[PDB]
């Protein structure tokens, strides 16, 4: 929470979608990171069928500039709740107040040049708290679509690769899910057809001499951007119509 | 040429603590105090988490049907548990603890090795009646930071995919500061005494902070130095 | 820095610079060099002034 | 690390005959045709040929001598 | 109305205190203000610009 | 920054601790300053070999 | 990325001038060489009397 | 746990006088730590011995005249600082000055006392004129341990502190595949007392007979 606000930031806090609010007022029935029912009050439920409030709290969705947006639980099991109050709160959401920053002691001082323009000096118990460690949602897909040579496979039978890649895969080529990789690491195993080398006669006696045949096929394999390294979170997969669904789909 | 001992070791709270020696010449003070303050909130052995395991979860972007926290929110805690351990080096722990009520961090099995400074902290909140959870906490020594972001170099190959990493922090201390006074003494006119003011964490203790920093501190001086 | 130039030479007035930079911002950092509400001095006679 | 020229360019006072004239010392030493003039202290031969430019035992003229010289030299190994 | 927010919380009246060198020892001399503040971590993060 | 601590030196006020004296040059201002003896801003005269 | 190549990095690094230059060039300047110093992080580090 | 111990990488000094010395590899932080330590025992507490109290027989007072000198009153006070003594096995020796002659007063025109070594033999206390002038003042000197200005203390300020000027840079350290380490590189000049070596080894004494209250092994 901002230490030195305005107030205004409820009135920001629960305008943006980001938070959730309760409509009905009751009492907490079930908390948890997943969903929170909320059973209505009998003086204030619609009289037929009764109901009650069950929300649905939204977990780790990849906002539109690759950030994380997700919403987390604020109040505990049989709690009175009332209309207007904030059932959870979301990215950058305290309790209802708007969180957007982060509070630094700060001390106006210079630093041996260390600042000297406008760069800025952090200690290094910043860093070490996570409290600047921002996440983000980068969303990379494989798209094995037909070619002029027939249409690209999706296996894990990959040419020109190694074994210690390959074992990050599944029986169709796909990142098991929760497996943490890195840079330059297989996500999707694909290859394209590629006939008519032809490659040079210094290559062809190679070939004859440690009898090493070429495979007729490319490599396409939706392989992590070099210069970030995460853990998957979700894999989909949409087939074709008509085309039979591999075995991790 | 006066040499310096312990006098005051009082420990007001658990956390916070404090040390004083008398016997220091003209402003010797600030020299000790500053180069010592320095050893202790860099180098000190502590003992933090650095694997950890449940049930099904596969990564900290989950959450489990029960537990009213969030997997991230609960290894957000785990790095809070103060620790000690002497005569094994890594160790296994073994929580398990089911139904509604905030698990307290002593609902782990007591091993032989092992001894919890805060008991009363929180690791995760149960919210459902036959919520169950099983985990297998790693526990060990090292010194200052170590984040899991280069921790996973040395390679080791985790096979088990459920295993997840936590940011290891071995930092037994937590503050320090120091003071000088003119205190009279004994055979001399004026001199200063030296307080110095600490902020442990309950896992190691004030003596061995002072003995050991200073011990590295002289191995330092092995540049110019036999056997004094 | 100038007459440092057209007196010594290129070579010296290159050294002279850096070890001026390492000074200064080892000397501007340990002065404390700060500011506060209070340094600003609003003149007492402000008042009257301006009415 | 070297970090100023000042002294290289005062014997040829132009700043890019210099260039040119230490690029074909480089050459020589680095482009196998030739050896150092100067104890290489570990440094490369766009260095080393400053240097020999600064000891006044390298410029344009000694090095059109030496091809020179290497000129006769090729046509005495052909009968 | 920030002047005595600070008497009733322990703290000085110019909101400045001295500041102690961690490396050096020495205070910095000539006060220095201190405090908290909100920093904002700008969606500007190097390792997308490098 | 630079010119701001060169200026803070180049300084004097009229009463710095142990402003009026001598000393033989650089070296000892110096052994003055460090020890927290003397000032940085005191109007002391010393020689200096130019 | 093994150990060796950074030392061979290091060796090839050594006395090989580079050029930085700033977004708007408008006078010659814009575009100075420098002399590399290999360092940890992702950000570039340049000299403040420049 | 273990630790990282350093090993002097290179030593070099232009003089007696003054000398630079570099230890690395070292550890985080400990560049400054051994530096500010090191630092301040060589500058306000270390033996030496050097002049502390002076008189002269023509006038006494700091700011009146003297016939046959063509120099000031405080300046030979200032130059009775610039002396470098070394007694051998005594505290205080007040020697006296007794001269007369036409030209310069070099330190080597005083009264050797029985352990009494100047390693500043050239050294220039005075400058006389022509005709006589005769001079005989009485010069104190004391031992201690630092320096003690002559105010808080004719007046002169006594300069025990072996050493003229300290200094200490912290840098990158290359090890290896060690990120960030430090390098200490002290440059510190002395008077003539003792050379710098065994002073810096004399320094870094101090801190272990001052620690050695605490050791494990």
């Amino acid at each position: 929470k901002p230490l030195v606000g305005t107030g205004m930031e409820r009135a920001v806090a629960v305008d943006s979608g980001v938070t959730a609010v309760a409509k009905r007022g009751g009492v907490v029935q079930y908390v948890d990171a997943s969903r929170i029912v909320i059973k209505v009050n009998e003086d204030e439920m619609y009289p037929g069928e009764a109901g009650i409030d069950i929300y649905n709290l939204t977990k780790y969705t990849r906002s539109n500039q690759n950030t994380c947006i997700n919403q987390m639980p604020c109040v505990s099991l049989g709690e009175p709740v009332e209309r207007g109050d904030v059932l959870a709160d979301g990215p950058s959401t305290d309790l209802g107040e708007l969180a957007l920053g982060q509070n630094m002691r700060v001390a106006f001082m210079p630093w041996n040049g260390y600042n000297f323009e406008d760069s800025i000096l952090v200690s290094e118990r910043v860093v070490q708290e996570d409290r600047f460690t921002t996440i983000h949602i980068q969303e990379l897909a494989c798209v094995s679509r037909d070619t002029k040579l027939g249409p690209e496979e999706i296996t894990a039978d990959i040419p020109n690769v190694g074994e210690a890649a390959l074992s990050k895969l599944d029986e169709s080529g796909i990142v098991y899910i929760g497996a943490e990789v890195t840079g330059g690491d297989i996500l999707v195993g694909k290859v394209t057809p590629k006939g008519e080398t032809q490659l040079t006669p210094e290559e062809k006696l190679l070939r004859a001499i440690f009898g090493e045949k070429a495979s007729d096929v490319k490599d396409s394999s939706l392989r992590v951007p070099n210069g970030v390294s995460g853990t998957v979170i979700d894999v989909q997969v949409f087939t074709r119509d008509g085309v039979e669904k591999d075995k991790r789909a | 040429f006066l040499k310096p001992r312990l006098v005051d070791i009082e420990q007001v709270s658990s956390t916070h603590a404090k040390v004083t020696l008398e016997p220091l010449e003209r402003g010797f003070g600030h020299t000790l105090g500053n180069a010592l303050r320095r050893i202790l909130l860099s180098s000190m052995p502590g003992c933090a988490v650095t694997e950890v395991e449940i049930d099904g979860v596969l990564h900290e972007y989950s959450t489990k049907e029960g537990v009213q926290e969030d997997i991230l929110e609960i290894l957000l805690n785990l790095k809070g548990l103060a620790v000690r351990v002497q005569g094994k080096d890594e160790v296994i722990l073994t929580l398990n603890k089911s139904g509604i009520g905030p698990v307290t961090a002593a609902d782990i099995t007591h091993d032989g090795d092992v001894e919890i400074v805060k008991p009363q902290h929180v690791i995760c909140h149960l919210t459902d009646e036959n919520a169950s959870i099983s985990m297998r906490i790693k526990v060990q020594r090292g010194r200052g930071y170590v984040p899991a972001s280069t921790r996973i170099h040395s390679e080791e190959d985790e096979r088990p995919i459920g295993r997840l990493l936590v940011d290891a922090c071995y930092s037994p201390v937590e503050r320090i500061a120091y003071n000088v006074e003119a205190a009279r003494v004994e055979q001399r006119t004026d001199l200063d005494k030296l307080v110095i003011e600490m902020e442990t964490n309950g896992t190691i203790d004030p003596e061995e902070a002072i003995r050991r920093a200073a011990t590295i501190l002289a191995e330092q001086l092995e540049a110019f130095v036999d056997l004094e | 820095l100038n007459t440092c130039y057209r007196i010594l030479g290129l070579k010296p007035t290159v050294i002279f610079a850096d070890q001026i930079m390492y000074t200064g911002f080892a000397y501007a950092a340990r002065s404390g060099a700060s500011v506060g509400i209070d340094d600003m001095v609003i003149p007492e006679k402000k008042h009257e002034i301006i009415s | 690390a070297r970090v100023t020229v000042q002294d290289a360019v005062e014997k040829i006072g132009n700043r890019f005959d210099l260039v040119l004239v230490a690029a074909r010392r480089a050459r020589q030493m680095q482009v196998g045709g030739k050896d150092p003039l100067v104890p290489e202290e570990n440094d490369k031969t766009t260095v080393i040929a400053l240097r020999e430019i600064e000891e006044g035992l390298i410029n344009n003229q000694i090095l059109d001598v030496r091809e020179r010289q290497e000129q006769q030299e090729q046509e005495a190994a052909e009968l | 109305e920030i002047k005595e927010l600070l008497k009733l919380g322990d703290l000085p009246t110019s909101g400045q205190i001295r500041l102690y060198d961690g490396r050096t020892g020495e205070q910095f001399e000539r006060p220095v203000t201190v405090g908290y503040m909100y920093m904002l971590k700008l969606n500007h993060l190097v390792d997308d610009k490098m | 920054d630079v010119v701001l601590g060169l200026y803070y030196m180049t300084r004097d006020c009229v009463n710095a601790k142990g402003e009026g004296m001598v000393l033989t040059g650089p070296k000892e201002a110096e052994r003055l300053y460090r020890s927290g003896l003397a000032s940085l801003h005191a109007r002391v005269k010393v020689r200096i070999t130019e | 990325e093994e150990a060796v190549v950074w030392d061979i990095l290091d060796e090839v690094i050594r006395e090989h001038p580079v050029l930085l230059n700033r977004a708007p060039t408008l006078h010659r300047l814009g575009i100075q060489a420098f002399e590399p110093v290999l360092i940890e992080g992702k950000a570039i580090q340049l000299h403040p009397l420049v």
